[PDB]
Protein backbone atom coordinates (compact mmCIF):
# COMPACT_ATOMS: atom_id res chain seq x y z
CA UNK A 1 0.00 0.00 0.00
CA UNK A 2 1.37 3.41 -1.04
CA UNK A 3 1.65 5.96 1.79
CA UNK A 4 -1.57 7.99 2.04
CA UNK A 5 0.18 11.27 2.89
CA UNK A 6 3.25 13.21 1.75
CA UNK A 7 4.50 16.38 3.45
CA UNK A 8 4.89 19.35 1.05
CA UNK A 9 8.34 20.92 0.55
CA UNK B 1 19.64 20.89 -13.72
CA UNK B 2 22.33 18.16 -13.80
CA UNK B 3 22.04 15.79 -16.78
CA UNK B 4 23.42 12.40 -17.86
CA UNK B 5 23.55 10.89 -21.37
CA UNK B 6 21.60 7.69 -22.04
CA UNK B 7 23.32 4.33 -22.24
CA UNK B 8 21.87 2.02 -24.88
CA UNK B 9 22.08 -1.76 -25.15
CA UNK B 10 20.47 -3.43 -28.17
CA UNK B 11 20.13 -7.19 -27.77
CA UNK B 12 17.94 -10.28 -28.17
CA UNK B 13 16.29 -12.28 -25.37
CA UNK B 14 17.77 -15.63 -26.45
CA UNK B 15 20.90 -16.39 -28.50
CA UNK B 16 19.88 -15.24 -32.00
CA UNK B 17 18.87 -17.83 -34.60
CA UNK B 18 18.16 -17.07 -38.25
CA UNK B 19 14.57 -17.95 -39.15
CA UNK B 20 13.66 -18.57 -35.49
CA UNK B 21 11.44 -16.19 -33.43
CA UNK B 22 13.07 -14.24 -30.60
CA UNK B 23 12.51 -10.97 -28.73
CA UNK B 24 14.39 -7.76 -29.47
CA UNK B 25 15.34 -5.49 -26.56
CA UNK B 26 16.43 -1.87 -26.45
CA UNK B 27 17.54 -1.11 -22.88
CA UNK B 28 18.17 2.58 -22.18
CA UNK B 29 19.67 3.49 -18.80
CA UNK B 30 21.42 6.17 -16.75
CA UNK B 31 19.70 9.12 -18.44
CA UNK B 32 18.42 12.37 -16.92
CA UNK B 33 16.08 14.09 -17.43
CA UNK B 34 13.27 11.55 -18.02
CA UNK B 35 12.04 12.93 -21.37
CA UNK B 36 13.15 10.50 -24.08
CA UNK B 37 12.12 9.07 -27.44
CA UNK B 38 13.08 5.41 -27.85
CA UNK B 39 12.07 3.46 -30.95
CA UNK B 40 13.06 0.11 -32.41
CA UNK B 41 13.74 0.18 -36.14
CA UNK B 42 13.51 -2.56 -38.76
CA UNK B 43 15.40 -1.57 -41.93
CA UNK B 44 15.24 2.03 -40.68
CA UNK B 45 11.45 1.88 -40.36
CA UNK B 46 9.68 2.09 -36.97
CA UNK B 47 8.48 -1.05 -35.15
CA UNK B 48 5.41 -1.83 -33.06
CA UNK B 49 7.06 -2.31 -29.67
CA UNK B 50 6.15 -1.95 -25.99
CA UNK B 51 7.69 0.29 -23.35
CA UNK B 52 8.21 -0.45 -19.66
CA UNK B 53 7.08 2.03 -17.00
CA UNK B 54 9.49 4.82 -16.04
CA UNK B 55 11.83 3.99 -13.17
CA UNK B 56 15.22 5.07 -11.86
CA UNK B 57 18.41 3.78 -10.25
CA UNK B 58 20.06 4.54 -6.90
CA UNK B 59 21.85 7.60 -8.33
CA UNK B 60 18.43 8.89 -9.53
CA UNK B 61 19.27 8.24 -13.21
CA UNK B 62 16.39 6.71 -15.19
CA UNK B 63 16.15 3.41 -17.05
CA UNK B 64 13.62 2.25 -19.62
CA UNK B 65 13.16 -0.86 -21.77
CA UNK B 66 11.44 -0.99 -25.15
CA UNK B 67 10.85 -4.48 -26.49
CA UNK B 68 9.18 -6.49 -29.25
CA UNK B 69 9.29 -9.97 -30.77
CA UNK B 70 11.26 -10.46 -33.98
CA UNK B 71 12.75 -13.04 -36.32
CA UNK B 72 16.53 -12.69 -36.90
CA UNK B 73 17.22 -12.59 -40.63
CA UNK B 74 20.27 -12.58 -42.92
CA UNK B 75 18.55 -9.86 -44.99
CA UNK B 76 17.08 -7.70 -42.19
CA UNK B 77 18.67 -4.89 -40.19
CA UNK B 78 17.65 -3.86 -36.69
CA UNK B 79 18.30 -0.62 -34.84
CA UNK B 80 17.30 1.53 -31.89
CA UNK B 81 16.78 5.27 -32.21
CA UNK B 82 17.18 7.33 -29.03
CA UNK B 83 16.33 11.03 -28.97
CA UNK B 84 17.19 12.90 -25.76
CA UNK B 85 17.88 16.48 -24.62
CA UNK B 86 21.59 15.79 -24.01
CA UNK B 87 22.24 14.33 -27.47
CA UNK B 88 22.77 16.86 -30.27
CA UNK B 89 21.25 14.34 -32.70
CA UNK B 90 19.32 11.05 -32.27
CA UNK B 91 21.55 8.12 -31.26
CA UNK B 92 21.32 5.02 -33.48
CA UNK B 93 22.72 1.77 -32.09
CA UNK B 94 22.50 -1.14 -34.53
CA UNK B 95 21.77 -4.68 -33.35
CA UNK B 96 24.61 -7.18 -33.21
CA UNK B 97 23.68 -10.83 -32.63
CA UNK B 98 27.13 -11.92 -31.39
CA UNK B 99 27.06 -9.33 -28.57
CA UNK C 1 17.58 -13.45 2.88
CA UNK C 2 16.08 -9.96 2.70
CA UNK C 3 12.97 -8.83 0.83
CA UNK C 4 12.15 -5.29 -0.25
CA UNK C 5 9.13 -3.11 -0.95
CA UNK C 6 9.84 0.18 -2.75
CA UNK C 7 7.85 2.84 -4.58
CA UNK C 8 9.30 5.24 -7.14
CA UNK C 9 7.68 8.59 -7.87
CA UNK C 10 8.61 10.87 -10.74
CA UNK C 11 7.22 14.39 -11.14
CA UNK C 12 8.04 16.27 -14.33
CA UNK C 13 6.83 19.81 -14.97
CA UNK C 14 5.79 20.31 -18.58
CA UNK C 15 5.74 24.05 -19.32
CA UNK C 16 2.91 25.16 -21.57
CA UNK C 17 2.32 21.51 -22.33
CA UNK C 18 -0.37 21.26 -19.70
CA UNK C 19 -0.10 20.25 -16.08
CA UNK C 20 2.91 18.20 -14.93
CA UNK C 21 3.26 14.42 -15.31
CA UNK C 22 3.09 11.97 -12.41
CA UNK C 23 4.41 8.39 -12.56
CA UNK C 24 4.33 5.79 -9.79
CA UNK C 25 5.93 2.35 -9.97
CA UNK C 26 6.23 -0.22 -7.20
CA UNK C 27 8.76 -3.00 -6.83
CA UNK C 28 8.87 -6.05 -4.61
CA UNK C 29 12.45 -7.23 -4.55
CA UNK C 30 13.37 -7.11 -8.25
CA UNK C 31 9.78 -7.55 -9.52
CA UNK C 32 7.45 -4.73 -10.56
CA UNK C 33 3.90 -5.22 -9.28
CA UNK C 34 2.12 -1.86 -9.75
CA UNK C 35 2.11 1.20 -12.05
CA UNK C 36 0.49 4.62 -12.45
CA UNK C 37 0.83 7.21 -15.22
CA UNK C 38 -1.02 10.55 -15.10
CA UNK C 39 -0.79 10.78 -18.91
CA UNK C 40 -2.36 7.34 -19.44
CA UNK C 41 -6.08 7.36 -20.24
CA UNK C 42 -7.03 4.74 -17.61
CA UNK C 43 -6.79 7.09 -14.60
CA UNK C 44 -5.93 4.07 -12.46
CA UNK C 45 -3.22 2.18 -10.59
CA UNK C 46 -2.66 -0.98 -12.63
CA UNK C 47 -1.22 -4.44 -11.85
CA UNK C 48 2.12 -5.21 -13.52
CA UNK C 49 2.35 -8.75 -12.14
CA UNK C 50 -0.12 -11.67 -12.57
CA UNK C 51 -0.24 -12.47 -8.83
CA UNK C 52 -1.71 -8.99 -8.28
CA UNK C 53 -4.96 -9.72 -10.16
CA UNK C 54 -5.86 -11.54 -6.92
CA UNK C 55 -6.62 -8.17 -5.30
CA UNK C 56 -10.12 -6.74 -5.72
CA UNK C 57 -11.51 -3.33 -6.81
CA UNK C 58 -11.36 -2.07 -3.19
CA UNK C 59 -7.57 -2.36 -3.32
CA UNK C 60 -7.20 -0.34 -6.52
CA UNK C 61 -9.46 2.69 -6.15
CA UNK C 62 -7.71 3.13 -2.78
CA UNK C 63 -4.35 2.82 -4.58
CA UNK C 64 -5.54 5.15 -7.34
CA UNK C 65 -7.01 7.59 -4.80
CA UNK C 66 -3.75 8.01 -2.85
CA UNK C 67 -1.69 8.26 -6.03
CA UNK C 68 -4.09 10.94 -7.36
CA UNK C 69 -3.90 13.16 -4.25
CA UNK C 70 -0.13 12.57 -4.23
CA UNK C 71 0.02 13.82 -7.84
CA UNK C 72 -1.70 17.01 -6.62
CA UNK C 73 0.65 17.49 -3.67
CA UNK C 74 3.61 16.94 -6.02
CA UNK C 75 2.12 19.46 -8.48
CA UNK C 76 2.39 22.14 -5.75
CA UNK C 77 5.86 20.98 -4.66
CA UNK C 78 7.09 21.57 -8.23
CA UNK C 79 6.21 25.28 -7.89
CA UNK C 80 7.71 25.45 -4.38
CA UNK C 81 11.07 24.10 -5.60
CA UNK C 82 10.93 26.54 -8.53
CA UNK C 83 10.57 29.29 -5.90
CA UNK C 84 13.47 28.01 -3.75
CA UNK C 85 15.90 27.72 -6.66
CA UNK C 86 14.72 30.96 -8.38
CA UNK C 87 13.88 29.05 -11.58
CA UNK C 88 11.62 30.22 -14.42
CA UNK C 89 8.60 28.44 -15.88
CA UNK C 90 10.34 27.89 -19.25
CA UNK C 91 12.49 24.94 -18.08
CA UNK C 92 11.23 21.43 -17.32
CA UNK C 93 12.04 20.12 -13.84
CA UNK C 94 12.05 16.70 -12.21
CA UNK C 95 11.47 15.71 -8.60
CA UNK C 96 11.90 12.12 -7.48
CA UNK C 97 10.81 10.19 -4.42
CA UNK C 98 11.78 6.68 -3.48
CA UNK C 99 10.61 5.05 -0.26
CA UNK C 100 10.02 1.59 1.13
CA UNK C 101 11.26 -1.09 3.47
CA UNK C 102 13.58 -4.07 3.80
CA UNK C 103 12.61 -7.04 5.96
CA UNK C 104 14.62 -9.89 7.46
CA UNK C 105 13.63 -13.53 8.13
CA UNK C 106 11.80 -12.13 11.16
CA UNK C 107 9.27 -10.31 8.99
CA UNK C 108 10.08 -7.38 11.27
CA UNK C 109 11.52 -4.20 9.69
CA UNK C 110 15.19 -4.50 8.75
CA UNK C 111 15.57 -1.03 7.23
CA UNK C 112 13.41 1.88 5.99
CA UNK C 113 13.88 4.48 3.25
CA UNK C 114 12.37 7.85 2.29
CA UNK C 115 14.44 10.05 -0.02
CA UNK C 116 13.86 12.85 -2.50
CA UNK C 117 15.74 14.34 -5.45
CA UNK C 118 15.52 17.48 -7.54
CA UNK C 119 16.78 17.72 -11.12
CA UNK C 120 18.86 14.55 -10.62
CA UNK C 121 20.50 15.45 -7.32
CA UNK C 122 19.88 14.63 -3.67
CA UNK C 123 17.36 16.93 -2.03
CA UNK C 124 16.26 15.36 1.25
CA UNK C 125 16.65 11.90 2.79
CA UNK C 126 15.42 10.30 5.98
CA UNK C 127 18.32 8.92 8.01
CA UNK C 128 18.61 5.27 9.05
CA UNK C 129 17.63 6.24 12.61
CA UNK C 130 14.28 7.24 11.02
CA UNK C 131 14.13 10.36 13.24
CA UNK C 132 16.45 12.82 11.48
CA UNK C 133 16.88 14.43 8.06
CA UNK C 134 19.78 14.91 5.65
CA UNK C 135 19.27 18.00 3.49
CA UNK C 136 21.67 18.37 0.55
CA UNK C 137 21.63 22.14 -0.04
CA UNK C 138 20.15 25.14 1.80
CA UNK C 139 16.93 24.99 -0.23
CA UNK C 140 16.43 21.46 1.09
CA UNK C 141 17.33 22.83 4.54
CA UNK C 142 14.12 24.93 4.35
CA UNK C 143 11.93 21.84 3.79
CA UNK C 144 13.83 20.17 6.64
CA UNK C 145 12.82 22.84 9.18
CA UNK C 146 9.18 22.67 8.08
CA UNK C 147 9.27 18.87 8.20
CA UNK C 148 10.79 18.91 11.71
CA UNK C 149 8.11 21.36 12.87
CA UNK C 150 5.41 19.22 11.22
CA UNK C 151 6.71 15.96 12.75
CA UNK C 152 6.96 14.23 9.38
CA UNK C 153 9.63 11.71 10.45
CA UNK C 154 7.33 10.22 13.09
CA UNK C 155 4.60 9.79 10.47
CA UNK C 156 7.06 8.20 8.03
CA UNK C 157 8.73 5.97 10.65
CA UNK C 158 5.20 4.82 11.50
CA UNK C 159 4.28 3.96 7.90
CA UNK C 160 7.62 2.23 7.39
CA UNK C 161 7.68 0.21 10.60
CA UNK C 162 4.03 -0.72 10.28
CA UNK C 163 2.09 -0.37 7.04
CA UNK C 164 5.07 -0.98 4.73
CA UNK C 165 6.07 -4.32 6.29
CA UNK C 166 2.50 -5.70 6.55
CA UNK C 167 1.84 -5.26 2.85
CA UNK C 168 5.32 -6.54 2.00
CA UNK C 169 4.43 -9.80 3.81
CA UNK C 170 1.04 -9.75 2.09
CA UNK C 171 2.54 -9.28 -1.39
CA UNK C 172 5.09 -12.00 -0.65
CA UNK C 173 2.30 -14.51 0.02
CA UNK C 174 0.34 -13.42 -3.08
CA UNK C 175 3.37 -13.91 -5.33
CA UNK C 176 5.08 -16.63 -3.27
CA UNK C 177 5.21 -19.00 -6.28
CA UNK C 178 7.66 -16.71 -8.14
CA UNK C 179 8.97 -14.09 -5.67
CA UNK C 180 10.58 -16.78 -3.50
CA UNK C 181 11.42 -18.84 -6.60
CA UNK C 182 15.09 -18.63 -7.58
CA UNK C 183 16.21 -18.57 -11.22
CA UNK C 184 19.76 -19.82 -11.88
CA UNK C 185 21.61 -18.19 -14.83
CA UNK C 186 22.13 -19.89 -18.20
CA UNK C 187 25.88 -19.84 -18.69
CA UNK C 188 27.78 -20.05 -21.97
CA UNK C 189 31.12 -18.63 -23.12
CA UNK C 190 31.80 -17.03 -26.53
CA UNK C 191 34.89 -16.26 -28.64
CA UNK C 192 35.38 -13.25 -30.94
CA UNK C 193 38.78 -12.42 -32.51
CA UNK C 194 40.20 -8.88 -32.30
CA UNK C 195 43.61 -9.35 -33.92
CA UNK C 196 45.89 -12.03 -35.40
CA UNK C 197 47.13 -12.53 -31.81
CA UNK C 198 44.18 -11.53 -29.56
CA UNK C 199 40.63 -12.78 -28.91
CA UNK C 200 37.64 -11.78 -26.75
CA UNK C 201 36.19 -14.46 -24.48
CA UNK C 202 32.74 -13.62 -23.12
CA UNK C 203 30.98 -15.13 -20.10
CA UNK C 204 27.19 -15.08 -20.49
CA UNK C 205 24.59 -15.25 -17.72
CA UNK C 206 21.05 -15.66 -19.04
CA UNK C 207 17.54 -15.56 -17.58
CA UNK C 208 18.32 -15.33 -13.86
CA UNK C 209 16.50 -13.78 -10.89
CA UNK C 210 17.11 -11.83 -8.83
CA UNK C 211 19.41 -9.28 -10.49
CA UNK C 212 22.26 -9.74 -7.98
CA UNK C 213 24.94 -11.87 -9.64
CA UNK C 214 28.75 -12.01 -9.82
CA UNK C 215 30.66 -12.77 -13.03
CA UNK C 216 34.37 -13.18 -12.28
CA UNK C 217 37.12 -14.18 -14.71
CA UNK C 218 40.36 -15.83 -13.62
CA UNK C 219 43.46 -17.42 -15.12
CA UNK C 220 45.12 -20.35 -13.28
CA UNK C 221 43.15 -19.74 -10.05
CA UNK C 222 43.67 -15.98 -9.64
CA UNK C 223 41.26 -13.28 -10.83
CA UNK C 224 42.28 -10.42 -13.11
CA UNK C 225 39.62 -7.75 -12.57
CA UNK C 226 41.90 -5.12 -14.16
CA UNK C 227 41.42 -6.59 -17.64
CA UNK C 228 37.65 -7.12 -17.65
CA UNK C 229 34.86 -5.35 -19.53
CA UNK C 230 31.48 -5.89 -17.86
CA UNK C 231 28.01 -4.59 -18.86
CA UNK C 232 25.25 -3.34 -16.59
CA UNK C 233 22.87 -6.07 -15.48
CA UNK C 234 20.03 -5.69 -18.01
CA UNK C 235 16.47 -7.10 -18.31
CA UNK C 236 15.82 -10.18 -20.45
CA UNK C 237 12.34 -8.74 -21.13
CA UNK C 238 10.39 -11.55 -19.46
CA UNK C 239 11.08 -10.50 -15.86
CA UNK C 240 14.53 -12.08 -15.56
CA UNK C 241 17.98 -10.58 -16.15
CA UNK C 242 21.20 -10.93 -18.16
CA UNK C 243 24.83 -9.86 -17.70
CA UNK C 244 28.18 -10.55 -19.39
CA UNK C 245 31.91 -10.17 -18.70
CA UNK C 246 34.66 -10.18 -21.35
CA UNK C 247 38.47 -10.46 -21.40
CA UNK C 248 41.09 -9.91 -24.11
CA UNK C 249 43.28 -13.04 -24.23
CA UNK C 250 46.00 -14.34 -26.61
CA UNK C 251 44.51 -16.28 -29.55
CA UNK C 252 46.95 -19.03 -28.56
CA UNK C 253 45.64 -19.51 -25.01
CA UNK C 254 41.92 -20.18 -24.40
CA UNK C 255 41.62 -22.97 -21.80
CA UNK C 256 43.92 -21.08 -19.40
CA UNK C 257 41.00 -18.74 -18.62
CA UNK C 258 37.93 -19.75 -16.59
CA UNK C 259 34.72 -17.85 -15.77
CA UNK C 260 33.10 -18.08 -12.34
CA UNK C 261 29.38 -17.43 -12.00
CA UNK C 262 27.92 -16.77 -8.54
CA UNK C 263 24.17 -16.50 -7.93
CA UNK C 264 21.64 -17.33 -5.18
CA UNK C 265 19.68 -19.35 -7.77
CA UNK C 266 22.57 -21.81 -8.06
CA UNK C 267 23.26 -24.39 -5.36
CA UNK C 268 26.99 -24.14 -6.05
CA UNK C 269 28.94 -21.36 -7.85
CA UNK C 270 29.56 -22.83 -11.33
CA UNK C 271 32.60 -22.42 -13.60
CA UNK C 272 32.75 -22.26 -17.43
CA UNK C 273 35.39 -22.56 -20.16
CA UNK C 274 35.66 -22.33 -23.96
CA UNK C 275 35.03 -25.60 -25.81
Amino acid sequence: RTISYTYPF
Amino acid sequence: MVQHPPKIQVYSRHPAENGKPNFLNCYVSGFHPPEIEIDLLKNGKEMKAEQTDLSFSKDWTFYLLVHTEFTPNEQDEFSCRVKHVTLSEPQIVKWDRDN
Amino acid sequence: GSHSLRYFYTSVSRPGRGDPRFIAVGYVDDTQFVRFDSDAATGRMEPRAPWMEQEGPEYWDRETRTVKETAQRYRVDLDTLRGYYNQSEAGSHTRQTMYGCDLGPGGRLLRGYSQDAYDGADYIALNEDLRSWTAADTAAQITRRKWEAAGTAEHDRNYLETTCVEWLRRYLEMGKETLLRAEPPSTRVTRHPISDHEVTLRCWALGFYPAEITLTWQRDGEDQTQDTEVVDTRPAGDGTFQKWAAVVVPSGQEQRYTCHVQHEGLAEPVTRRWE
